[PDB]
């Protein structure tokens, strides 16, 4: 119940942290599979497809972290927290 | 997850 949020509070964080135990934990949850849709990125020209691209369609050029927070919010993605 | 990856491919 609210007006669609707009720029980078989007997705709403609250939802974010609904699947996180913790904030600290959301922020490597996003930041590593940033970094492996830009490996993806960087390697589309040529090279083996060991990394998986963004799962959710993207946008008109939007940043990998974004892609991977909303792919993050969908629901799409697994992780396990180490130790 | 497995789902997305089958679903990506």
């Amino acid at each position: 119940g609210y007006d669609t949020p707009l720029g980078i509070t989007n997705p709403p964080i609250d939802e974010l942290l609904d699947r996180v135990s913790s904030k600290y934990a959301l922020v490597i949850y996003a930041a590593k599979r940033a970094r492996q849709i830009n490996d993806y990125y960087n390697q589309l020209g040529e090279g083996i497809l060991e990394y998986v691209g963004p799962l959710v369609e993207p946008g008109l050029q939007e940043k990998p972290l974004s892609i991977a927070l909303r792919e993050i919010h969908a629901d799409l993605l697994e992780h396990t927290e180490g130790e | 997850t497995e789902e997305a990856r089958a679903a990506a491919y």
